[PDB]
RNA sequence: UCAUCUAGACAGCCGGACGGUGGCCAUGGAAGUCGGAAUCCGCUAAGGAGUGUGUAACAACUCACCGGCCGAAUGAACUAG
RNA sequence: GGGCGUGUGGCGUAGUCGAGCGCGCUCCCUUAGCAUGGGAGAGGUCUCCGGUUCGAUUCCGGACUCGUCCGCCA
């Protein structure tokens, strides 16, 4: 995350390392996002920088519209599909990995989100919560 | 702590609103408190409050006002703090604050001054001349939220005596006029608001809101003081002559017609007083601008400008009476403007519009402004047709139709011609017959009590039953 | 002396930590209201290099525009203009020494 | 602005010092040698750089 | 007034607050300036409730409010529901909604008289809105934007809609809602106007980066003067 | 190696630190103090045709010189263990 | 990476400290074609920026750019 964080986030189990391809949930014309970096990740020998729900990543559009391909852009993870624990102790997970496109300040490139988003992401990014249909 | 000298000000020797040796002015650039006086303040706390008020950001200004208010609220402990020096400085800053874009700043400033007057009563006498006009300007501000609380507080300050409030208008009337002059003549949109931080618009919007308040104040001053015209004629002339008051009469652009309405009231009040008749140039300038306004109303803005239209026509009727329709004579194309205005206005009817139209006709008929048959009737007929088609779809339609009938019926009476009589009957029948549910709205039926002899209406009912 | 009065006025406005554009607007308003000290000034102010410019009558109706440093006295600015005069003369003498051998 | 006398009193402790050219030590204004061992008590001193 | 406010830096006030004529709701994790704006402008006549909806600071997008009633999602806990029942006046009705879309502020754009909803809501939820809020309902999209609550700001006097909206859609929605509508932007050009600001009959609260022409458009369309 | 020294030295306080003369050139000015040369008398206990700050030029302040207090060694440059 | 040199008009290219020609084409005239030729055109921040000079392409310093040459291990 980093700059555009609205508050802090509890540790969510990391599910999306570098090289992961997730679905592109918004209506910006991109089909999938390919994660090349995680904002705020630490440094360890041989350890891959991994992303969780609500994290801001750097991503490229591998499949989609040609004006979105072949460049790096920030993205926000909204669906994780690797099970994580909340402080009320429910273990929950979606069925796919999904993110949306944003600028470095966090406002969405698109306008609407298809499918659910996590509340740990909706609380942390208000534009995602603004364009989100259902928040769970 | 505070450094620098206002050397330029010393040469000028104009105190603007102030009468206590400190210039008090609305413009951002000047009238700022002198550095030396600021140092003289009794406590450090007060000085910091003043620096914050000077800073541009609103959150900072508001926080300082909140602090000042708290200090005033605890008056007994802090009475030493508020001295003549504080009052002189406050007076200079208060003027700038009341013109502030943010309502909270405006409201708090007004509340604070009133508290000072209540707490320091009889010691603010020297400063009453500076403070009172500004307080009143706030009580006559278009926004209800700023004005109503301010007035209530003022009344409370004077122990709920109506006489005292009225007295204030009388006692400081010369000063109140000076404030109006300063806003209208001395100031310009640029002077009031900084160009760097504002657009060409907004700066205009702000000036207009402030000037509207000045006009409202002027109207109030005139009503309160009977002899104001005679005593302050020279000052009144300069304020009236300037086009700034008149520039407000533009309906092409602008958020509200409330400001425009205020100007109309002023013209009417001046006519009632006879100042407008007395001074021809002011009257002509006002009249020409009013005529121009008629052109401004257009199909695109008809919905927005509809409430103000009954008022515009009523003023015109009163003006026409002066000088035997002299007002139309001033402009060569005035008749054309009126005709155009009527055509645009008829399409959308607002409550009271028809009465105004009839009033205009009544004033004009003696001098034959509009041809009764060639010109006026077409206007009337088209109007009823329009009314019926969108009928009674809207709410108050019942009232609007009722009005048309009462007015048209009067117009028809002064005809003595068959076509007019024929039109009346045919239109009436059409209006009732296509109708909507005229009978069903009892009020509508009551208001539209009748249009013809009783027996004939019965014969028509007879035909409906007799019909195939 | 009147230049020193204008300098003291502008420096007093500067020492209030007032914004430069608001100072220029204050100069324009006082010129409109007929203050002599304001009307002696030219409005594109070089406060970034601590320099003002002032109108002086050529005959004791034509006016000349002269730049005055705020950090030096008026007499010291006059000595700087004299110094720029004196440096120009030496270059002219160097040109006169140049002319014969150059044109040959 | 502080006050002229109070600016003088604060600048007596903050600005009216000398700086050793070798080890950057803040020194008395009338000093002749640095008081530090690491520069070898050198006499290469300069005035502390003022504003204005 | 359109009052300049931030939620700890956030210029979106409709996300973190829900303002009606009768009550106000604000998030629990708020700054002193953010609370002081609603406390000064609203006064003591109108209750301000510090609330959490479904464990989230976002409350404006989670709930849809009216002077007659308040709608909350299924995930709202019993402690939050009881706290809202105690803090709110007896006039308003609070009822949980069991519906898949579950973010009622995004789904529903509503005022005192007439409401716009997401087209794909369930019929039981539509009847629940019509019962609790006492409000007639239309299923419509604003130029293809299904999130009418996020992309419209609505009051009794007027409405602000999305800037990239077809004009034909503007008179259609204006005739359907019986209020005048203006296409405009908030928060230095942000498209999400309903998330950008909250409004009622006499107050509008917006972000600090909302510019002066935008604020003038707000006060003009909502008649706050 | 030079100088000063109970006929009062070096630090520290306090007082004076003057006239011919605004010496001669040169500059729009420069009067001790932008520079070029000379650099002398008077009164002296003592005071430079000036050590700096210093002003457009002045004015003003301080110096190196002499004096009251102090009463005895001290200052500069250099050399090497 | 370093060394060594280099840089002129729209293109090519000449210059001792006192920017010129050709070409392209700007125009006009010329002509039985298998269409030429004549006369007048414009054109540079001399790679750039400083300094010396009285003036530097012309001298010099820096930077830029291009071309060359030489370079790692087992
Ligand atoms: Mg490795
Ligand atoms: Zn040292």
């Amino acid at each position: 995350s980093g700059n555009g964080a609205q508050g802090t986030k509890f540790r969510i189990s990391l599910g999306l390392p570098v090289g992961a391809i997730m679905n592109c949930a918004d209506n910006s014309g991109a089909r999938n996002l390919y994660i090349i970096a995680v904002k705020g990740s630490g440094s360890r020998l041989n350890r891959l920088p991994a992303a969780s729900l609500g994290d801001m990543v750097m991503a490229t559009v591998k499949k989609g519209k040609p004006e979105l391909r072949k460049k790096v852009m920030p993205a926000i993870v909204v669906r994780q599909a690797k099970s994580w624990r909340r402080r009320d102790g429910v273990f929950l997970y979606f069925e796919d990995n999904a993110g949306v496109i944003a600028n470095p300040k966090g406002e969405m490139k698109g306008s609407a989100i298809t499918g659910p988003v996590g509340k740990e992401c909706a609380d942390l990014w208000p534009r995602v919560a603004s364009n989100s249909g259902v928040v769970v | 702590s505070f450094g620098g000298i206002n050397t330029f000000q010393q040469y000028n020797t104009d105190l603007g609103l102030g009468h206590n040796g400190v210039r008090i002015s609305l413009n951002y650039f000047d009238g700022l408190p002198d550095p030396s006086l600021l140092n003289s303040l009794y406590s450090n706390e007060l000085k910091l409050i003043f620096k914050s008020l000077l800073k541009r950001d609103e959150t900072t200004k508001e926080k300082a006002l909140m602090d000042l208010s708290n200090l005033i609220s605890d008056f007994n402990q802090n009475e030493y703090f508020f001295n003549d020096i504080f009052l002189l400085c406050w007076s200079q800053i208060y003027a700038k604050l009341i013109i502030s874009d943010y309502k909270v700043i405006r409201l708090q400033s007004h509340q604070i001054t009133i508290m000072l007057v209540k707490s320091l009563r009889k010691k603010i006498s020297k400063f009453l001349k500076d403070f009172i006009p500004l307080i009143l300007l706030g009580t006559c501000e278009l926004d209800y939220s700023v004005s109503k609380p301010s007035l209530n507080e003022l009344t409370e300050c004077f122990n709920k005596d109506p006489a005292k409030i009225n007295a204030l208008w009388a006692v400081f009337q010369e000063q109140l006029l000076n404030l109006v002059k300063e806003i209208v003549v001395n100031e310009n949109e640029d002077t009031i608001s900084d160009e760097r931080y504002s657009s060409k618009e907004e700066s205009e919007f702000r000036y207009h809101r402030v000037i509207a308040s000045a006009v409202l104040l002027l109207i109030k001053l005139f009503v309160h003081n009977k002899d104001v015209s005679e005593r302050n004629s020279s000052s009144l002339k300069v304020i009236l002559s300037d086009e700034s008051i008149w520039k407000l009469l533009n309906l092409k652009n602008g958020q509200n017609t409330n400001a425009y309405e205020t100007v109309l009231r002023l013209i009417d009040v001046l006519y009632t007083r006879g100042y407008m008749p007395s001074h021809k140039n002011i009257m002509k300038l006002a009249v020409k601008k009013l005529l121009k306004s008629l052109t401004h109303i257009t199909s695109k803005n008809i919905l927005k400008v509809c409430p103000v239209l009954p008022s515009i026509l009523n003023l015109l009727a009163t003006l026409d009476d002066y000088e035997d329709g002299t007002i139309w004579s001033y402009d060569k194309s005035s008749k054309e403007k009126v005709l155009k205005f009527l055509s645009v206005s008829r399409t959308s009817p607002s409550p009271g519009f028809f009465n105004a139209v009839f009033a205009l006709y009544s004033s004009t008929k003696r001098h034959s402004f509009l041809d009764y048959y060639l010109e006026w009737l077409p206007f009337w007929q088209k109007s009823v047709q329009r009314l019926n088609e969108k009928g009674f779809s809207a709410r108050n339609s019942a009232e609007v139709l009722n009005e048309f009938w009462t007015n048209f019926l009067k117009f028809a009476e002064d005809s003595s011609e068959e076509r007019v009589k024929k039109m009346v009957e045919s239109e009436i029948f059409n209006s009732l017959s296509c109708g909507k549910s005229l009978s069903e709205y009892t009020k509508l039926n009551q208001t539209l009590s009748g249009v013809f002899p009783p027996d004939k209406w019965e014969r028509e009912i007879e035909d409906y039953f007799t019909s195939d | 002396p009147l230049i020193e009065e204008v300098k003291l006025a502008v420096q007093g406005l500067i020492d209030q930590q007032m914004d430069w554009n608001t100072i220029e607007k204050l100069i324009k308003s006082e010129q409109k209201k007929g203050n002599r000290i304001a009307q002696l000034l030219n409005l594109p102010l070089n406060l970034k290099q601590n320099k003002i410019s002032v109108k002086l009558d050529l005959s004791s109706n034509e006016k000349i525009n002269v730049t005055i440093d705020l950090g030096l006295s008026a007499y010291a600015n006059a000595t700087e203009y004299f110094n720029i005069k004196k440096t120009s003369a030496q270059k002219q003498k160097k040109v006169e020494k140049n002319v014969g051998k150059a044109m040959k | 602005i502080i006050e002229p006398s109070l600016k003088a009193l604060a600048s007596k402790y903050n600005c009216d010092k000398s700086v050793c050219r070798k080890c950057y030590a803040r020194l008395p204004p009338r000093a002749t040698n640095c008081r530090k061992r690491k520069c070898g008590h050198t006499n290469q001193l300069r005035p502390k750089k003022k504003l204005k | 007034m359109a009052t300049r406010t931030q939620f700890e830096n956030s210029n979106e006030i409709g996300v973190f607050s829900k303002l009606t004529n009768t009550y106000c709701l604000v998030a629990v994790g708020g700054s002193e300036n953010f609370y002081s704006a609603f406390e000064a402008e609203l006064g003591d006549a109108i209750p301000i409730v510090h609330t959490t909806i479904a464990g989230t600071r976002i409350i404006g997008r989670m709930t849809a409010g009216n002077r007659r009633g308040l709608l909350v999602p299924t995930q709202t806990t019993d402690q939050e529901l009881q706290h809202l029942r105690n803090s709110l006046p007896d006039s308003v009705k609070i009822q949980r909604v069991e519906e898949r879309l579950s973010a009622l502020g995004n789904v529903i754009c509503c005022n005192d008289y007439v409401a716009l909803v997401h087209p794909d809501i369930d019929r039981e939820t539509e009847e629940l809105i019509s019962d609790v809020l006492g409000v007639e309902v239309f299923r419509q999209t604003i130029s293809g934007n299904i999130l009418v609550g996020s992309y419209c700001s609505l009051s009794n006097q007027g409405g602000l809609v999305h800037p990239q909206t077809s004009v034909q859609d503007q008179e259609e929605l204006s005739s359907l809602l019986q209020v005048p509508l203006v296409a405009g932007t908030v928060n230095r050009g942000s498209s999400v106007v309903g998330a950008g600001m909250v409004v009622n009959d006499y107050l509008a609260v917006t972000g600090l980066d909302t510019t002066a022409p935008e604020l003038s458009v707000i006060e003009s369309i909502f008649r706050l003067q």
